[PDB]
């Protein structure tokens, strides 16, 4: 690529391919944090840590459908968002346009030299 | 809320006068609903076995009708002289409807009516008061573009809260001083963005309606109180005092998020040095939120010998210790948010 | 406000003559003047509606007096005592000059109308109506709707929304 | 006009509280005006409706009219006590009161 | 000139308003304040509804505040001032000389008047407060109308609340 | 029960409850028999009003007697 | 329009005198009466109609001194020599803090308030020769986040509009 | 004698914009009684106040 | 001009209602007497600003309501005073 241009640069070819943490993290984090939050109710009220688990189970199941669900209204967020900004950039070319991409061999930097 | 079923009529009155304010396309609907809102929070706050509960009532009475009458009239000179609800260019009467906005949020130099009202109250009362009542002012703020006196609130509100919650050793009006310490914070968002203004104030008073809590429930009113509370185990008293580091924007706290997406936001809006201003300002909030901090970090103190059982409600302590959790351990959730793209 | 540039009707076209009847001579026989005149007020009246200008519709105003003018002759000629007795029980029978005062001296008037002319009066609602007519004059085009080519534009719903590259890119996330 | 911040059912009783469009003769202008504040916004109609925010502020406000009214008022009152203008004839013929 | 009278009358009363320390000064010199004001606000309109409204609501406010004046703070010294009567005196006749040499036209209010308004406006010719009173009633803003009655009965169950009447009479030293 | 000693103690609130139920029924008759028939377009209108033929509210005008 | 109406770098500095001397002491006579009017009515009331004005005085005069010493300090170290920099600045901010000390009887804090506002003039006029603002127009201004269009949640229904994107 | 007025504008700047050239706009009451004095305002605004 | 020669007074009789309002007095019900004339001259300029335009007086009636419920808001106020105090000095009530 000579160029770089915008909407090359903001279009998903998709040779970035997703992590393995990627589909899975948020719901196992918040099931994770919905367990420990019915530890620390349990420690609070001085009953044993794994006393009662029918708040753990309920707890770790809101967390997991809390985190999916959240996860999937990330996505479509994200989606819409660079949906705004490549139809920003063909909105208006003008202010956004086609920059020649220039190597070392033509730029004179100022090196900094310790002596 | 408490004792009655009117209290529960006149929360339900608050919501419904809150939202018609902050709803208004016109300045005379977000007029009238803080009227009702007055309205629902005259007869909270009133009791007539408590003698500083109704002085408290008259406080905030006074200086909300008198910002009522001077936001009314700045509205009415607005509408003669530039006919529609806004104003194209900005003059002294949207600075005068941002005064009459100041003194209903309780920002500096119009916050002095705030902490010498908070010595009244409860601490549910006083959670409504910095909380809920600070989103009608707060979101009216938004329509007027106004940088000079806006940063001159910033400044004085920072320098202020966090000097004068210093002398204070009665939780009710320390707590005060550190509300109008983050009320600075939430009008440096107003600014760049209200979205983030709204991130900072949903954490804000996430951490205000846990810090509630402990001391609602355990009725916790003075500094020595704190040092006199029992717990059954003293690792549960260090655990349940790491919200104040949190509300001292301390990571890897929950609190530390919000904080951090205002200054963030600050300087990609190229505002620095109010932001610098802001950083000096929230050591001494801190510094004082340690004072609290030493009740429990010491691990073992001289305590009263009389007292052998803590007592707590059922719901109030089941609702106080989900939210504790998310005040320590919140930021495992920075990846599930999806509101700062 | 008046400038140079807006015209305006000279002082010769507005210099005709103009019915100078008090308020309670043009409240006697008002019902059979518009039995007349239907066809003048009500160009006049529906022009002045959408129109909305007053240098609009001079001619129909003309029109409106003229036909006021040849009614008033017409009454005038005939039986004129009776007409004077009518306008000034009306004048003097009440305050609001309101018809129900008295009717005897309206009976006779009617009898005199009706006797020399053969116009009857109409019912007590008969102008106070809608009334449809015909017009001579075309009506004003209805204004076409504002355009804008160059608006605030949103995103479409059609729009494709593939995923993001590389996620939120905002602080390791993704 | 301003907007409505978090929108809920709660703002369809409050939006139809005082505006132009009942009778009055500077509606349509205000109506026209509030097109492009549909179309542009509040914040491109601070910009690119200059005209039609002009017109309808003079039009209900009467401010550009009334300076005229003052300034025709004053000049004659200027002329008076410098001596141009007579004292019979200070003021002028008085229109009809059948008129306007 | 009335309009110009009301104005010095208003002045002159307001000054004496923001001097005076006892209660009972200040509810009388409010009664000749809301006269005068109900007097101007009628100039404005081209009904006289409102001023008869705003009078109807400022007699039944201030009855109650003299049973709270007998009831607390009945014992309080009156203190006239020579200086108060001559600075009112001298106000009062400066501003009724400088509104007699006042030209009337440019001093008058610009809100139009039901005389001012032009005669073919014909929502003028209808009944003088069925237009501006019309939309309390009307589809658009009934739910304001609404609000306002739940706002009322709301203030009742807030005063009913706060005026706890089972603890006894309220006076001085209770 | 509860009616004949409303009856007996406060008789004048039973009738006034009579006389606004009343009131309510007949408001219902007469909001029923207004937009029963062409209410909206009354015979007789305010103003000095004049349609042209082609004008959607020129068929509406009614025809009436007086 | 007047010589009050002026500005501190409407001209280049040590080209203008008068008008350095007029703006300077205008900040300061704002925040002079700003602070004493917050003042004279909250802590240490005077009680009387002299006291007040002299309170007034009090509270407006050395900061009088602060400005115009430091101005004609800035003025005289850039008319000595010929570059302009910050150390004239600084020397400023050091007269102005021996006026805080000839006010207060302290040398101690005439020395340590000129360390602060030379520290506070260096950064000023590497404000003045950087480019840089303090307080600067906010470019990025958010009124909301994504579908700010989308969530309008009302009840009642639209009436068809009067304008459209086509061109005629 | 005044040398920046215009017939019909403040100064040149026009009143009323966006309109077509031609048109009529009903002036206010006070430029209507511009040069008539108090006994005219008052013979014909002050109508329903008197009786 | 056009701002000094209409609608300059009530601001004017405004400030004088909020300096009385604010004015060092022994007893509460001359600030409420205060309140009432701040009501009036709101009302005056409000009812200036719905007479500009033609048929929204209607306004002008909310307006009263809601400052009815202020004034009775602020008696009650006075009526609770006396279930704590023996009085209404806002010397006698507590400044922190
Ligand atoms: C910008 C524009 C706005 C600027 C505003 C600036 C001005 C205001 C600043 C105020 C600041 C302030 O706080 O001041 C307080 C300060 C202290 O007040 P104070 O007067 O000492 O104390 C008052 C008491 O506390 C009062 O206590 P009280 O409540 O016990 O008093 C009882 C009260 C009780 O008052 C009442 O009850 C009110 C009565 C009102 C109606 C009266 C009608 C009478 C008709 C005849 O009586 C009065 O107030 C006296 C009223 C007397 C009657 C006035 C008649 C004229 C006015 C009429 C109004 C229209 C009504 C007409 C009738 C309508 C009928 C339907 O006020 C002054 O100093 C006043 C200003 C004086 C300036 C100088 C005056 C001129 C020089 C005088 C000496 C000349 C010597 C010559 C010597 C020659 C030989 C050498
Ligand atoms: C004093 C400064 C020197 C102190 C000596 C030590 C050296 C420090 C560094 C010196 C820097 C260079 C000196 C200089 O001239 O800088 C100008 C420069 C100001 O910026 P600029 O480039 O001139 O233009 C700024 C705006 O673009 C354009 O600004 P503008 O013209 O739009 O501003 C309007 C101006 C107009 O001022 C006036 O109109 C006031 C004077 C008129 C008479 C007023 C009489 C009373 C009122 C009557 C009302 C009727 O009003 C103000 O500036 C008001 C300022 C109020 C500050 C306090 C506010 C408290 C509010 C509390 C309640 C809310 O920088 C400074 O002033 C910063 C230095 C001062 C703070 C140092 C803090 C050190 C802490 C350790
Ligand atoms: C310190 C306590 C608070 C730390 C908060 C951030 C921790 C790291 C994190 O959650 O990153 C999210 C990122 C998420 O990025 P990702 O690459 O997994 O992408 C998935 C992102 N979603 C689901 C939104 C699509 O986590 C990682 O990259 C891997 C984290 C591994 C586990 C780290 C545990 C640290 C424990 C510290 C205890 C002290
Ligand atoms: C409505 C109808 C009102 C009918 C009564 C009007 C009374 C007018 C009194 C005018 C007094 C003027 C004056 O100078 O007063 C100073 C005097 C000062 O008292 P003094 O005794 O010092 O005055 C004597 C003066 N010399 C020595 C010169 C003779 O005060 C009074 O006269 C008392 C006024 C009482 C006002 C009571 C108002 C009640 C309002 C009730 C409703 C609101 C609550
Ligand atoms: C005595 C106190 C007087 C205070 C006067 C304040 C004036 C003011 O803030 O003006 C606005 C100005 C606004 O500055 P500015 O950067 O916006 O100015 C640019 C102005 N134009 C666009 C016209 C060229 O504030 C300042 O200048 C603040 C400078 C602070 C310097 C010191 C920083 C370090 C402090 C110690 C550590
Ligand atoms: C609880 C309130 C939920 C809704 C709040 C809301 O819409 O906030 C504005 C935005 C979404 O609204 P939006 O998508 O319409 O955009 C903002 C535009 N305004 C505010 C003008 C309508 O939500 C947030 O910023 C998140 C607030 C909740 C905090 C996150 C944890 C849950
Ligand atoms: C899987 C490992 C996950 C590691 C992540 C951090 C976990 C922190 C500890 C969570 C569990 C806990 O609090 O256990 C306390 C409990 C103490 O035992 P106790 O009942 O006091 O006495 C025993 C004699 N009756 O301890 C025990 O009884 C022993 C428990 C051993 C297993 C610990 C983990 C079990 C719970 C699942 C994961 C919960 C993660 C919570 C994270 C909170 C912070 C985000
Ligand atoms: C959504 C709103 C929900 C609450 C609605 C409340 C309506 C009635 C309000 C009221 O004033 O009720 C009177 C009384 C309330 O109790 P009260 O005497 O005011 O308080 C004494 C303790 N301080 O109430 C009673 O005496 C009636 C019994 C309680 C209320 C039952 C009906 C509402 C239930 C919800
Ligand atoms: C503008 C920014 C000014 C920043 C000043 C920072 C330093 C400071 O606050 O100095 C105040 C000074 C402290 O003096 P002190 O520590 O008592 O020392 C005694 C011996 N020198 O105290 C004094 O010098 C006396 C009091 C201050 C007067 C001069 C400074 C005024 C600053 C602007 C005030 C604006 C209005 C503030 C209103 C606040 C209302 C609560
Ligand atoms: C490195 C930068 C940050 C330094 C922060 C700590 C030093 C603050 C300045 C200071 O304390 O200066 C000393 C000086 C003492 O003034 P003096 O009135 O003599 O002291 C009375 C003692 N009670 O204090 C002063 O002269 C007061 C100067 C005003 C600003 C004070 C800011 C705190
Ligand atoms: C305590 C363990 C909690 C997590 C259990 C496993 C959850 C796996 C992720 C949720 C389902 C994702 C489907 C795509």
């Amino acid at each position: 690529s000579a160029v770089n241009d915008p909407l090359e640069l903001l279009t998903n070819k998709g040779t970035h391919e997703p992590s393995f943490l990627s589909p899975i993290w948020n719901p196992i984090a918040c099931g994770v944090a919905g367990v420990g939050a019915a530890i620390f109710i349990n420690w609070g009220f001085r009953k044993p840590v794994f006393s009662g688990i029918q708040k753990h189970i309920a707890f770790g199941a809101i967390g997991v459908g809390a985190g999916a669900y959240f996860d999937q209204k990330r996505n479509e967020y994200l989606a819409k968002r660079d949906a705004v900004l490549r139809h920003y950039i063909e909105l208006h070319p003008d202010d956004f346009p086609v920059k020649e991409r220039k190597t070392y061999g033509q730029v004179l930097e100022s090196w900094v030299p310790v002596r | 809320m408490f004792n009655n079923s009117s209290k529960i009529l006149f929360i339900t009155i608050m919501i419904i006068g809150t939202l018609i304010t902050v709803t208004s396309n016109s300045w005379l609907g977000a007029w009238m609903g803080l009227e009702i809102n007055l309205l629902s929070f005259i007869p909270l706050l009133s009791d007539n076995n408590n003698l500083m509960s109704t002085e408290a009532s008259l406080k905030y009475f006074l200086t909300q009708v008198l910002a009522s009458t001077v936001l009314l009239f700045s509205s009415i000179l607005l509408m003669l002289k530039n006919n529609m609800n806004n104003e194209i260019n900005e003059s002294f009467t949207s600075m005068i409807i941002m005064s009459a906005l100041l003194l209903k949020s309780g920002a500096a130099p119009f916050h002095f009516w705030f902490p010498n009202m908070m010595e009244g109250l409860t601490w549910m009362n006083a959670l409504m008061l910095m909380t809920w009542q600070k989103i009608a002012p707060l979101m009216l703020i938004s329509y007027l573009n106004i940088k000079y006196l806006l940063l001159i609130s910033v400044i004085l509100s920072v320098i202020i809260g966090a000097i004068g919650g210093l002398n204070q050793t009665s939780l009710r009006k320390l707590m005060a001083f550190s509300s109008i310490n983050h009320l600075g914070w939430m009008l440096s968002s107003l600014m760049i963005s209200e979205s983030i203004w709204l991130i900072y104030f949903f954490f804000y008073s996430f951490l205000s309606f846990v810090l509630t809590f402990m001391f609602n429930i355990f009725k916790l009113f003075h500094l020595n109180q704190l040092f006199s509370w029992f717990v059954n185990s003293k690792i549960l008293k260090f655990t349940l005092f790491m919200n104040f580091l949190s509300l001292g924007g301390l990571p890897p706290f929950l609190g530390f998020l919000p904080k951090w997406l205002v200054i963030q936001q600050l300087t990609l809006c190229n505002q620095y040095f109010m932001l610098t201003l802001m950083m000096m300002s929230t050591l001494i909030t801190l510094f004082f939120y340690l004072r609290i901090c030493y009740s429990a970090f010491m691990m073992n103190y001289f305590e009263n010998n009389w007292i052998m059982k803590m007592n707590m409600n059922s719901i109030n302590y089941n609702m106080y210790m989900i939210m504790t959790f998310f005040s320590i351990f919140g930021l495992f959730l920075i990846s599930l948010f999806y509101f700062m793209f | 406000v008046i400038t140079n540039n807006t015209t305006l009707p000279e002082e010769s076209e507005l210099n005709v003559q103009e019915l100078n009847l008090s308020s309670a001579a043009l409240r006697a026989g008002a019902f059979h003047l518009g039995k007349q005149c239907e066809q003048a007020n009500n160009e006049f009246m529906l022009c002045r509606q959408e129109l909305d200008d007053p240098r609009a519709c001079l001619a129909e105003g003309k029109a409106v007096t003229s036909c006021a003018l040849d009614f008033f002759r017409k009454v005038k000629k005939t039986c004129h005592e009776e007409f004077t007795q009518y306008a000034t029980c009306l004048d003097k029978s009440s305050g609001t000059m309101a018809f129900s005062h008295c009717r005897k001296t309206q009976g006779v008037f009617d009898k005199c109308i009706k006797d020399n002319f053969d116009w009857d009066r109409p019912s007590y609602g008969y102008f106070s109506r809608a009334k449809v007519i015909q017009s001579a004059r075309e009506a004003p085009k209805k204004e076409e709707k504002v355009s804008y080519p160059d608006a605030t534009p949103g995103l479409p719903e059609d729009y494709p929304k593939p995923p993001a590259k590389y996620g939120s890119r905002f602080h390791w996330l993704e | 006009s301003l907007t409505p911040f978090l929108r809920l059912p709660l703002t369809d009783l409050t939006g139809c509280l005082i505006n132009h469009q009942t009778y009055d003769k500077c509606g349509k202008f205000e109506m026209k005006m509030m097109e492009c504040f549909e179309a542009y916004g509040l914040e491109r109609g601070k910009r690119e409706c200059a005209d039609l925010i002009s017109d309808f502020q003079e039009c209900v406000g009467m401010q550009k009219q009334l300076m005229r009214f003052h300034a025709m008022r004053n000049e004659r009152y200027k002329q008076w006590l410098k001596g141009e203008r007579k004292g019979q004839e200070f003021f002028a013929d008085p229109p009809r009161v059948d008129a306007y | 000139m009335i309009q110009l009278m009301l104005y010095s009358l208003i002045i002159t009363t307001s000054i004496i308003f923001l001097n005076m320390i006892h209660p009972l000064a200040l509810g009388l010199t409010l009664l000749i304040q809301t006269i005068f004001v109900c007097l101007l606000t009628g100039l404005m309109t081209k009904s006289f509804w409102y001023s008869y409204i705003l009078f109807l609501i400022f007699l039944g406010g201030m009855l109650v505040l003299f049973i709270y004046v007998t009831s607390l703070a009945s014992n309080e010294m009156f203190n006239l001032s020579m200086k108060l009567t001559l600075f009112s005196s001298l106000i009062l006749i400066f501003m009724l000389i400088l509104s007699f040499i006042m030209d009337k036209t440019s001093s008058s209010l610009f809100l139009m008047n039901n005389d001012m308004q032009s005669i073919i406006n014909m929502n003028s010719y209808f009944m003088e407060n069925s237009l501006s009173l019309n939309k309390l009633y009307n589809f658009p803003t009934n739910f304001i109308t609404i609000l306002l009655m739940n706002y009322l009965l709301i203030t009742l169950i807030v005063i009913v609340k706060i005026t706890k009447l089972f603890k006894g009479p309220i006076r001085m030293m209770s | 029960s509860l009616l004949k000693r409303a009856w007996n103690e406060i008789p004048d609130i039973v009738g006034g409850s009579a006389l606004a139920l009343a009131g309510i029924v007949m408001a219902t008759i007469g909001v029923a028999n207004y937009y029963a028939k062409d209410g909206d377009n009354r015979r007789y209108k305010l103003g000095y009003v004049v349609y042209r033929h082609d004008d959607p509210r020129a068929l509406k005008v009614r025809n009436d007697e007086d | 329009m007047s010589l009050l109406r002026s500005k501190y770098y409407d001209h280049p500095d040590g080209e203008d005198a008068f008008g350095k001397i007029v703006a300077t002491n205008k900040y300061a006579v704002s925040a002079g009466v700003a602070w004493s009017m917050f003042d004279v009515l909250t802590l240490s009331k005077p009680q009387g109609y002299l006291p007040t004005l002299g309170r007034f005085a009090y509270n407006t005069g050395p900061l009088m001194g602060m400005a115009t010493a430091f101005t004609l300090t800035t003025l005289v170290a850039t008319n000595a020599r010929g570059k302009d920099d910050k150390i004239n600045y600084l020397i400023g901010g050091f007269a102005a803090g021996g006026v805080f000390g000839a006010w207060k009887h302290n040398h101690v804090a005439g020395l340590c308030a000129g360390l602060f506002l030379g520290i506070a003039g260096v950064i000023k006029k590497m404000s003045i020769e950087q480019g840089w603002e303090f307080f600067p127009n906010t470019p990025i201004k958010q009124y909301g986040g994504l579908n700010i269009a989308g969530n309008d949640w009302t009840i009642m229904a639209d009436p068809p509009k009067n304008w459209t994107t086509e061109k005629p | 004698n005044v040398p920046g007025w215009e017939v019909g504008t403040w100064y040149g700047e026009p009143v009323f914009k966006t309109l077509p050239e031609d048109t009529l706009v009903t002036p206010i009451f006070k430029e209507f009684y511009a040069h008539s004095d108090w006994k005219s305002y008052a013979k014909r605004a002050h109508l329903k106040l008197w009786s | 001009m056009i701002m000094i020669l209409y609608w300059s007074l009530p601001m004017i009789l405004f400030i004088l209602g909020l300096f009385c309002f604010v004015s060092n007095r022994k007893h509460l019900l001359s600030m409420l007497l205060s309140l009432e004339f701040i009501v009036l001259m709101l009302f005056f300029m409000l009812f200036i600003y719905l007479n500009m335009l033609n048929y929204e007086s209607y306004f002008s009636m909310m307006f009263l309501t809601f400052s009815v419920c202020e004034g009775a808001l602020g008696l009650s106020i006075l009526v609770s005073m006396i279930r704590t105090h023996g009085n209404d000095y806002f010397q006698s009530f507590s400044i922190m």
